[PDB]
RNA sequence: GCUCGUAUCAGUUUUAUGAGGUAAAGCGAAUGAUUAGAGGUUCCGGGGUCACCUUGACCUAUUCUCAAACUUUAAAUAUGUAAGAAGUCCUUGUUACUUAAUUGAACGUGGACAUUUGAAUGAAGAGCUUUUAGUGGGCCAUUUUUGGUAAGCAG
RNA sequence: GAGAACAGAAAUCUCCAGUAGAACAAAAGGGUAAAAGCCCCCUUGAUUUUGAUUUUCAGUGUGAAUACAAACCAUGAAAGU
RNA sequence: GGUUGCGGCCAUAUCUACCAGAAAGCACCGUUUCCCGUCCGAUCAACUGUAGUUAAGCUGGUAAGAGCCUGACCGAGUAGUGUAGUGGGUGACCAUACGCGAAACUCAGGUGCUGCAAUCU
């Protein structure tokens, strides 16, 4: 039909949320360091709750985006603790998706002291080939309806890759 | 506490009028003025620095001084039972052109052109100006356009 | 505190002065239904429309309005019947009404300035009425006009001025003449929205006319 | 006690009354406020064609 | 989703060249605003566009009615002069600003004087004027929407235009190689970028190192069997190339204007008028209308 | 009194060109309020069948009434400028200004500009200065309008 | 609005819509959307000399403001501000 | 005539859905050694027009399309208003005379034109 028309994933941000700041924070910083093999940077936190214990502006966040054949290898060391298999809600409006884990530290690579346990959260960001239409700075416009992404479309991309499969449950 | 700033009672004069707000057309820049021309002050409320005060909105005068982004306008105001002349520093943003010139300008062109004809051939052009004079005799038929009879309309409610 | 004479604000001496951000500390309006009968019945079934009609220009107190209301929906329902017209109020009190008070007991002089600072705080709610336009629209069928006549002729005297109650060629609450509106009627052109009628239009979308009035296209077919 | 704080009454009828009349402008006008720049750059122009007129006439 | 009539009668659309995003009007707004006491004086903007696989470069002063153009210079044309492959790199953007600033001075009249700089050391030298005689000709980069960027191809062509005799402000603060730790600005890096250093070094390394990449990309070189080494001959005597004939020889133009609109029309759509609207909604009505 | 003698004028009209945001109009235009309904919900509560009768709002298409401190629009009257010899047109001279320029701007030099010297009407003389008196408690009337219930009330 | 472990109406991230319904130190109004808002970078022009002008107005002051000149700076790639 | 770059008027140009796009252009598109910038070459920057694509952008078309614009002897000479009266009315207000004169509504049409330069079956 059309070759490039197929979908692509663009980028997997990979979130978490501290409810404090601290060595907590420092060794959520370097648990995604060895697992993106990149940076992430400090979310900062936005108002005051004073339930969450959360004053303004104290970076109460961690997060990192991932792209490329690295995420393609990221997502798939992610999935198989999820096993390749989802509930057919968690997919977004515009077809992007998303879920949580508990643990990174040994689920890939060696547990070493000093890192704690974290859950965190997985998003996926899939469009098809073209997104820089509506991300450069000039001649700026959008997507026509044709290329946007939807439900039905994206799994069925879940499907035919990885074999995967949606409602689990 | 009665106030008398220097942008009180206006809160319309200053507005930007419907679909037309934001940044001004560059038409504004471009136009160019001329020591002497006559201009109209419409203040442009968007840009801020050298707007005219609430008195001079609509007012017009001549230009008396070009600057490196405004013009020197040259007004008369009413005060007390004479004119006194004002001096204005006005951004080119809250100025225009007065039209009533050009046409002043374009008739005086067609003024000269019938001088020069008027010289040649058909003197006496009747160059001044005539208001519209009462209207002269004329003849109207009948043919096809019958007066047709009216009356006046019955009052009814309506509702 | 008592409430004064109407003819105090009879007349439309000042500017509106509604409840607004500035004007916090209204008094709620003692009209509340403006609605009565059955409000819940269609458009065909009461063809008769008749109009209470202000000839004089003034305010007509928020009071003066539910007393009005209360007495002519109790004559015309004891009559024939609730269910048989439907009242509706036009006029709103928005307009609130201030007053100046003055002390009445002896000595007043000395804890009263007078005018000094004459701002009167609100006091009620009146609808500001002009010439011509309607106060009171009753739609009914062509059978119980005379009850709505004097339903509503019950009703001016609760009420400043000289009103009065004229019949109107509309269909009901309609801006259609009668004519008219059987026209379209007849033609499919009209459907049923519980309490009014939409019309169709020769403008916009012909999908969603179709699927608005699919009555109109089977008849233009036929 | 309290007086009459304000009003226009008669004042346009004296401002009549003797009229108001426009400036009376004049040829060459008050050269000030001008640029400066301008100015004193005029200034120079001014002095040349007074010597190139002054020339001509000998 | 649903986009309100309210909305759509309250939405006041941007100027036309903003909605496509191709003008930045509030730097337009200080680009061609002009000294009042400049009465007619136009201000020629020095715009350069990098659309893809051409460079765009022109001289603009704008009227009442629109820009007007001087004279033009795209990358299209750098074949003629030398310049084959690689229309859009750096080196190439010095190239096209070096043909415009000879084109504009021998349009003007003002080629035989302010030659720019005959030998290019890539040095920081502005073209100040000579000793009673015109002025350097002045116009004013508009980069546009593009950020500003140390090395941007942009600022290449500005060095182009500084060097072909054309006096254009700037700072050596963008050019590719600025130090930060010192302001001194690398000649012999800069002349590496004027003839493609940034360029051969990959040649090179990629010829060293592989040959998939290199023969894959860089293939119009491999065509013509040039080496790294003839990529500084080759953009040299493109520059001799310019400075001898910048008179901007036209193309042949076969199939001229008249049949150019000849053959769009008839690929081209059409637009109904009431008698087709008509009937159309008449057919549609009808259809809906037949056992629907 | 002075300088001059039909004007560089005008509590005016017309032509043209503006300026406003009141009256009115508007809420199926924004904002704030508003009466009546009609049709459609995620497990961001069904309170009872846990999806089965019972509702938990919002959105859409309408509808009624509004607004000194709301408004798309928008008058009337009032108001600014112009309606020429201090102008128009052509030519080339100055500048330390400006332009890339012998480019422009300003000031000009010379040369052509009566049936009407460039809209109407009028001008009763026009313009300018000096000096000084009294006054600096106001009040009434049509219209507009604020506070007040209103006032031969106050503003 | 759609979503995403813990995480719920609301803690952080992503997408779509979003003519401004937010923010702009502080009253209200006006004004602003590749900005006048937010984040980042660099700086002191919140400097000197005087004058001219606008508002209040007696065309006085004070305050405030506008536009320039001569500098000298800041910033930017520059126009420019 | 299409396209590009720079624009003018700044919706007759916008917005929602669908359709078409020969050539050329545009665009998406490909790779990080260099400059450069980010959590991330996604944006930006650089290198290649090569590996491909009209899917999208964009252009145009379609919709009894919303909107927007123009006009109407459409509403309506209506609301309103200036002037006048020893007009009416207790008053509220209204009528009349000489003038100016809407807005909403209704209907009709339309849905960019153009400047400079270049390019293109």
């Amino acid at each position: 039909q059309n070759p490039m028309r197929d979908l692509k994933i663009e980028k997997l941000v990979l979130n978490i949320s501290v409810g404090e700041s601290g060595d907590r924070l420092t060794r959520a910083s370097k648990v995604l360091e060895q697992l993106s093999g990149q940076t992430p940077v400090q979310s900062k936190a936005r108002y005051t709750v004073r339930t969450f214990g959360i004053r303004r502006n104290e970076k109460i966040a961690v997060h990192v985006t991932v792209r490329g054949p690295k995420a393609e290898e990221i997502l798939e060391r992610g999935l198989k603790v999820k096993e390749y298999q989802l509930r057919d809600r968690n997919f977004s409006a515009t077809g992007n998706f998303g879920f949580g884990i508990d643990e990174h530290i040994d689920l890939g690579i060696k547990y070493d002291p000093s890192i704690g346990i974290f859950g965190m959260d997985f998003y996926v960001v899939m469009n098809r080939p073209g997104a820089r239409v509506t991300r450069r700075k000039r001649c700026k416009g959008t997507v026509g309806n044709s290329h946007k992404t939807t439900k039905e479309d994206t799994v069925s991309w879940f499907k035919q890759k990885y074999d995967a499969d949606v409602l689990d449950k | 506490g009665k106030s008398h700033g220097y942008r009180s009672r206006t809160r319309y004069m200053f507005q930007r009028d419907f679909r037309k707000h934001g940044a001004v057309h560059l038409s504004t820049y471009l136009k160019v003025y001329k020591v002497g021309d006559i201009v109209d002050i419409k203040a442009n409320g968007s840009i801020q620095k050298g707007m005219p005060h609430k008195f001079y909105q609509g007012k017009t005068g001549v230009v008396y001084n070009v600057t490196k982004s405004s013009v020197g306008v040259i007004i008369n105001k009413m005060v007390g039972n004479r004119y006194l002349e004002k001096r204005l520093n006005l951004r080119v943003e809250h100025i225009k052109h007065s039209k009533c010139r050009q046409e002043f300008l374009e008739r005086v062109k067609a003024n000269a052109a019938k001088r020069a004809e008027a010289k040649a051939q058909g003197v006496a052009v009747q160059l001044k100006r005539q208001p519209a004079q009462p209207r002269e005799s004329r003849i109207v038929s009948t043919e096809g356009n019958v007066p047709q009879t009216l009356a006046p309309v019955p009052y009814e409610t309506f509702i | 505190m008592a409430r004064r004479p109407a003819r105090c604000y009879r007349y439309q001496k000042n500017k509106p002065y509604p409840k607004s951000r500035y004007n916090r500390a209204v008094p709620d309006s003692k009209i509340r239904i403006y609605d009565l009968g059955k409000k819940k019945a269609t458009v065909d079934e009461f063809p008769l429309c008749v109009h209470l009609v202000s000839n004089e220009l003034e305010q007509l107190s928020s009071e003066a309005l539910e007393a009005a209301r209360i007495c002519a929906n109790k004559y015309i329902t004891k009559t024939v019947g609730r269910d048989a017209f439907h009242l509706r109020v036009r006029v709103h009190p928005f307009h609130v009404l201030r007053i100046n008070k003055m002390l009445s007991c002896a000595g007043a002089d000395r804890l009263q300035q007078g005018m000094r600072g004459a701002w009167g705080k609100p006091h009620g709610l009146a609808a500001r009425v002009d010439i011509g336009q309607i106060i009171f629209s009753v739609r009914c069928k062509d059978v119980n006009k005379p009850v709505v006549i004097e339903g509503l002729r019950r009703a001016r005297y609760k009420f400043p001025g000289q009103q009065k109650i004229i019949l109107s060629k509309k269909w009901g609450f309609t801006n259609l003449d009668r004519p008219e509106y059987i026209k379209k009627r007849d033609a499919g052109e009209i459907k049923d929205d519980g309490a009014f009628v939409k019309f169709l239009s020769k403008k916009g979308s012909l999908e969603k006319n179709y699927n608005e009035f699919p009555e109109y296209f089977q008849n233009l077919s036929a | 006690a309290k007086s009459k704080n304000h009003t226009a009454h008669n004042q346009t009828r004296k401002a009549h009354r003797n009229g108001i009349k426009k400036p009376k402008t004049y040829k060459y006008p008050s050269l000030k406020g001008v640029d400066p720049k301008f100015r004193r750059n005029h200034k120079h122009a001014l002095h040349g064609t007074a010597k190139a007129l002054a020339a001509a006439k000998k | 989703d649903a986009k309100s009539s309210a909305y759509s009668s309250r939405f006041q659309t941007p100027f036309r060249r903003r909605r496509e995003g191709k003008t930045d009007y509030y730097q337009r707004k200080r680009l061609v605003t002009q000294h009042k006491a400049k009465y007619n004086t136009p201000k020629y903007r020095l715009v350069v566009r990098f659309t893809n696989k051409d460079i765009i470069c022109q001289i603009i002063s704008s009227t009442i009615t629109g820009d007007v153009v001087l004279a033009a210079a795209y990358s299209h044309e750098l074949p003629r002069y030398g310049i084959t492959h690689g229309l859009t790199n750096w080196a190439a953007a010095y190239a096209t600003g070096l043909l415009i600033a000879r084109r504009t001075l021998q349009k003007l009249g003002l080629d035989e004087t302010y030659k720019g700089v005959e030998e290019v050391e890539g040095e920081y030298e502005l073209t100040e004027a000579v000793e009673d005689g015109p002025r350097p000709f002045k116009v004013f980069l508009d980069i546009g929407l593009q950020r500003t960027t140390t090395g941007a191809r942009v600022f290449g062509a500005l060095k182009g235009a500084s060097d072909g005799g054309l006096y254009v402000p700037h700072s050596e603060n963008r050019f590719p190689g600025w130090d930060f730790e010192t302001e001194e600005i690398d000649p012999e890096l800069l002349r590496s970028y004027i003839f493609g250093g940034h360029v051969s070094q990959y040649m090179e390394e990629l010829a060293d190192d592989d040959e998939e990449r290199f023969s894959e990309l860089f293939k119009g070189y491999l065509a013509d069997d040039i080496d790294a080494d003839s990529l500084e001959d080759i953009y040299t005597s493109a520059h001799e190339a310019i400075r001898a004939d910048p008179a901007f020889k036209p193309t042949e133009k076969k199939f001229t204007k008249e049949q150019y609109a000849a053959e769009s029309k008839k690929y081209r759509q059409t637009k109904l008028s009431k008698e087709e609207r008509a009937a159309r909604v008449a057919a549609k009505i009808a259809a809906l209308a037949g056992q629907q």
